[PDB]
RNA sequence: UGCCUGGCGGCCGUAGCGCGGUGGUCCCACCUGACCCCAUGCCGAACUCAGAAGUGAAACGCCGUAGCGCCGAUGGUAGUGUGGGGUCUCCCCAUGCGAGAGUAGGGAACUGCCAGGCA
RNA sequence: UCAACGGAUAAAAGGUACUCCGGGGAUAACAGGCUGAUACCGCCCAAGAGUUCAUAUCGACGGCGGUGUUUGGCACCUCG
RNA sequence: CCUAAAGAGUAACGGAGGAGCACGAAGGUUGGCUAAUCCUGGUCGGACAUCAGGAGGUUAGUGCAAUGGCAUAAGCCAGC
RNA sequence: GGUUCUCCCCGAAAGCUAUUUAGGUAGCGCCUCGUGAAUUCAUCUCCGGGGGUAGAGCACUGUUUCGGCAAAACCCGAUGCAAACUGCGAAUACCGGAGAAUGUUAUCACGGGAGACACACGGCGGGUGCUAACGUCCGUCGUGAAGAGGGAAACAACCCAGACCGCCAGCUAAGGUCCCAAAGUCAUGGUUAAGUGGGAAACGAUGUGGGAAGGCCCAGACAGCGUCGAGUCGGCCUGCG
């Protein structure tokens, strides 16, 4: 599960998630899965979608994960009432509309579409299949 | 030389302090109240600030 | 559980006290600062805590001089 | 061979630009050479189909604006972040 | 580099004199020559000057870049300054040690009647 | 009057590095000595003094060259004050303000005082 | 010495189910409320299991909801 | 220091760290000086000691946290 | 806990700081009465300012993905992320100056009298919490508090709007106009067949409207069985279901 090796700080303000994404182009591969919705992707979701995607292409071609879960999310234990910020439980990437989540190369488009369809079913955010443009 | 007629069209209740001060600066006192003012950039700036609650007769 | 945080210091009310064009008497503090974010120009002194103060009556003037683009404050004798 | 029709823009800035795109057009700019920049409107669907072909970015294009023809190359394109639409194109005078 | 290292040495004092708003007596020294200038407070206006490149002074001297030449230039610049009527100046050693030729120039300027 | 050189200011990278060429009569630099004035936590390297055989190599200055650094529109985009609206974790509309990044393009600086040499 | 750091006196621990008074729904325990993390009940994707065969029966990794039986959160009602 | 909404101020049993000193020089002044790191060569000497040159340009230093500063140095050395 | 006649004018606060203090109290802030001194104060326009927020960016501090070169890091590139990153950087806000118009003198000082120091919800910017709570803690504006009237079925805090008194006059605001119940069974053009409207998601599906391309097509396509004779196929965007 993706996670920063180290961080300056353990805990982060909730913050907000406004705006449109940077990294909206297929930069590395030929085909991309792009976020159309807004939300958070946990490390577990990123991994689950990766596994489905990889299996679907039978470990042929190459897959880039463009998103990294670098935001720590805390939670308070059950039956606790205050008394300080909770403990870090998991990590997320903030997603905005347009963010390319995954790229893939060295497979037919037909297979890429299938793999990304399987991946998209693991994600809480609405996605769309995209292709590399010349400009 | 030229004057303009300004009329208050909406209430001042619940408006920002600045807006209330602007109506006071124009001399508008109540809904429907019309005043005649010299047409200057200073007056136009005031009208602009509260344009959503005044109408101007040129 | 408990917290190990919960501490802070009093706010020190730093910053610019007299902005550009303001007329000041000699002695008047122009800026309170930690270190010289602004430097003393003409008719301005720098105190031991890097407070910039007027050494003459006049108008405050901010200006950028030198290759580093350092911010100077000076008093235009008026 | 690629020919484009273009009006000259009356209004500019955020409000005007967003109104264009709501009316299925989009803004664009022609610059380069010694002539001053020229701000134009384009029909979206027409140009969207053209630029799908990869020759649009390589070839020299013609922009017919107020009768006059102008030879240009597509310099830069701003796409919509997720929808298949164009927000803006830069054309450099060829 | 030597000149840049000297400009560094001269900055503190020069910035200070600018702040005080003093009429400077700026000295420049080379292996062969020594110069002198009385520059006005604004800093973009030379009032008087003297040097061993000037033929009026150089003709009287054995060598131009020695203590005795500096003594001559010191006398020269001071007399011309008192002619215009300046008197009160601040010496600016311009990054050179106040020693030898520079000291010699300065001493001669004092004896002549400049007040520093 | 013009050119070149030095000094002191005004002007802060469109003024900086690089690359190519170029200057020594004066000026400047290195350079020649050092017992001394003075100097090295060792050293005449530097500082300093006494000099003028050599040299424009280095340094410094001047001219060319986009190769960089750097500067940089127009348009669009982001954000946003006020008013209004929605499907309200976020947006849209009217109006005003409007970046950052990037693109075209540029860039190989400009200017006063004093002094000296030369024609 | 005043660190409980604007320092009650120089000098300052406990028990009360034997209890008592003034008060408070300004504040807990019951029940109601708001919430729904948790709980419970569904669904989406389908790796795989199922002799073969994803979907007879199951269903990993992940996703989306419903309910208001749970454990809770909050402290809005009630301490004449 | 952040939360703090580009003047000041601004809460929570919010997120992070420090203090309860030191120094007759580590103060004053005058004169001078300029770092880290890496590369190349060199007795013992090694990844790293000291020497030389180059690149680099403050990525060092600042009595002790962090922030703002610092080359005219506020950093380093000496005289008085 | 209770505190007894009337009318008129103005009219808070639920904050900061300190407190064996926290439901108490004190100074200050906010109210009132009085006295005094300024074209004092406010709104707008123009002018002079500082900024490091939003946004952005990635040289720096950290973090992140993939490549090209090498004793598999740097160097050479591409790509993201940041409350405690900044080689950038708004809108607003704030300070100062000038000018007009307008304003209940609204500013400042001193003095007499206070009350108040449990706030609530709504909007916007946030911390906390589960971007849970009619939750909690700040900033800022509004309303309630201390505010009636109309609207939102009913509904302190939302929308419209500020009640000196009287009228069996009139015009409007939000919101409305088939009947309950005042006013269009109004006009023109569309959409929906679900009582959707009048409760909700991933996701599913020849529902249906609009728009732009593309493939095939009287050299006979698609469906049914070489035969039969005109439009058809399968995706995209989009409205309503
Ligand atoms: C769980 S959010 C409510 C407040 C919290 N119990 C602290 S103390
Ligand atoms: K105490
Ligand atoms: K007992
Ligand atoms: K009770
Ligand atoms: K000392
Ligand atoms: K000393
Ligand atoms: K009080
Ligand atoms: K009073
Ligand atoms: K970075
Ligand atoms: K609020
Ligand atoms: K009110
Ligand atoms: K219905
Ligand atoms: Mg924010
Ligand atoms: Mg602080
Ligand atoms: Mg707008
Ligand atoms: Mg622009
Ligand atoms: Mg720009
Ligand atoms: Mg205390
Ligand atoms: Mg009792
Ligand atoms: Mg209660
Ligand atoms: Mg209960
Ligand atoms: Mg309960
Ligand atoms: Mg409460
Ligand atoms: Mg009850
Ligand atoms: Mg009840
Ligand atoms: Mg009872
Ligand atoms: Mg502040
Ligand atoms: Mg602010
Ligand atoms: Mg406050
Ligand atoms: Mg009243
Ligand atoms: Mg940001
Ligand atoms: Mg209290
Ligand atoms: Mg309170
Ligand atoms: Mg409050
Ligand atoms: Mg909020
Ligand atoms: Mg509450
Ligand atoms: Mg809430
Ligand atoms: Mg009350
Ligand atoms: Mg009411
Ligand atoms: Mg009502
Ligand atoms: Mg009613
Ligand atoms: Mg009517
Ligand atoms: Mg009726
Ligand atoms: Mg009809
Ligand atoms: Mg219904």
């Amino acid at each position: 599960m993706l996670q920063p090796k180290r961080t300056k700080f353990r805990k982060m303000h909730k913050g907000r998630n406004r705006g449109l994404a940077q990294g909206t182009d297929v930069s590395f591969g030929s085909f991309g899965l792009k976020a159309v919705g807004r939300g958070r992707l946990t490390a577990r979701q990123i991994e689950a979608a990766r596994r489905a995607m990889t299996r679907a292409v039978k470990r042929q071609g190459k897959i880039w994960i463009r998103v990294f879960p670098d935001k720590p999310i805390t939670e308070k234990p059950l039956a606790v009432r205050g008394k300080g910020k909770g403990n870090v439980e998991y990590w997320v990437a903030l997603i905005q509309p347009g963010k390319v989540l995954y790229e893939m190369d060295g497979v037919p488009e037909e297979l890429a579409r299938e793999a990304f369809k399987l991946a998209a079913a693991k994600l809480p955010i609405k996605t769309t299949f995209v292709t590399k443009t010349v400009m | 030389a030229k004057t303009i007629k300004i009329t208050q069209t909406r209430s001042a209740i619940g408006r920002l302090p600045k807006h209330k001060a602007t109506l006071l600066g124009l001399g508008l006192r109540r809904i429907g109240h019309t005043v005649e003012r010299e047409d200057t950039p200073a007056i136009r700036g005031m009208i602009n600030a509260v344009s959503f609650m005044v109408k101007v007769e040129e | 559980g408990s917290t190990r945080n919960g501490r802070d210091s009093e706010a020190k009310r730093l910053g610019v006290k007299r902005f550009g064009g303001e007329s000041v008497l000699a002695g008047s503090i122009i800026v309170r600062q930690r270190g010289t974010k602004f430097h003393a120009g003409a008719n301005v002194g720098c105190g031991r805590d890097h407070t910039l103060f007027a050494k003459a009556d006049g108008k405050v003037k901010f200006e950028v001089k030198g290759p580093k683009n350092r911010k100077f404050i000076s008093i235009e004798a008026e | 061979m690629f020919t484009i029709n273009a009006e000259v823009r009356k209004e500019q800035g955020k409000g005007a630009s967003r109104r264009l795109r709501a009316a299925n057009k989009f803004p664009a700019i022609i610059y380069g050479g010694k002539e001053a920049p020229l701000a134009i409107e384009l029909d979206h669907d027409k140009v969207m189909n053209m630029q799908a072909k990869a020759e649009f970015y390589s070839e020299v294009l013609t922009i017919v604006v107020d009768g006059k023809e102008i030879k240009v190359k597509a310099q830069d394109v701003q796409r919509h972040p997720y929808k298949p639409k164009l927000q803006h194109i830069d054309f450099v005078r060829a | 580099d030597k000149k840049s290292a000297r400009i560094r040495r001269a900055t503190r004092a020069r910035r200070k004199l600018q702040e005080l708003g003093a009429t400077r007596l700026v000295v420049h020294r080379t292996p062969r020559h020594i110069y002198a200038q009385v520059i006005a407070p604004n800093g973009s206006e030379v009032l008087v000057a003297a040097s061993t490149v000037e033929k009026a002074i150089a003709e009287q001297l054995k060598y131009t870049g020695n203590k005795d030449a500096a003594a001559a230039v010191g006398k020269a610049v001071a007399e011309r300054a008192l002619e215009k009527g300046i008197k009160d100046v601040s010496f600016d050693r311009s990054g050179f040690q106040y020693h030898g030729r520079v000291q010699a120039l300065a001493d001669a300027a004092r004896e002549a009647g400049l007040q520093f």
